[PDB]
């Protein structure tokens, strides 16, 4: 309700580059699975979330390389003995290859 | 399920009838071979279905 005004001094245009506009690492997926589906499966896409989908749909054709970071968190159930240091395998299946069923 | 469409055919039709002498056999055979030129290329190496 306060109508405040400030003097704005700006210079430079490297901030509004499309490389910087679309070069922000954002969440694309987030899934939880139990000990025993039994594993994580997801086809890579941008349209999963509305914000990133709208950001990308401002252009017709975009060509880019994808950098993927997987951040796993483990939460225990029911006595306590600590968080196990379980080994995780993450595999990329190209479009011309079969995907696991179990 | 998506499968690449047909890329053409190579067909053989019998223009005349086979003519052989009396002593020669009345049945013959044709065998074929295939190859690729120096402009062939491949990408995205995968696992062959043939076990």
């Amino acid at each position: 309700a306060i109508q405040t005004r400030a003097v704005i001094n700006q210079h430079g245009t490297s901030e509004t580059l499309v490389e910087n506009f679309l070069g922000r690492a954002a969440l694309v997926m987030m899934k939880d699975f139990e000990y025993k589906q039994n594993f994580f499966k997801w086809t890579i896409n941008t349209r999963s979330y509305v914000q990133l989908r709208r950001k990308f749909e401002l252009f017709t054709y975009i060509r880019f390389d994808s950098e993927i970071t997987i951040v796993p968190t483990i939460r225990l159930y029911t006595s306590y003995s600590g968080l196990p240091n379980l080994t995780l395998q993450a595999m990329f299946v190209p479009v011309g290859a079969p995907t696991p069923k179990s | 399920k998506s499968i690449n469409a047909n890329v053409g055919y190579v067909t053989c039709f019998m223009q005349t009838n086979l003519i052989v002498p009396k002593e020669a056999a009345t049945s013959t055979y044709i065998i074929g071979f295939a190859a690729a030129k120096n402009d062939f290329s491949l990408r995205l190496m995968r696992d062959s279905p043939d076990i």
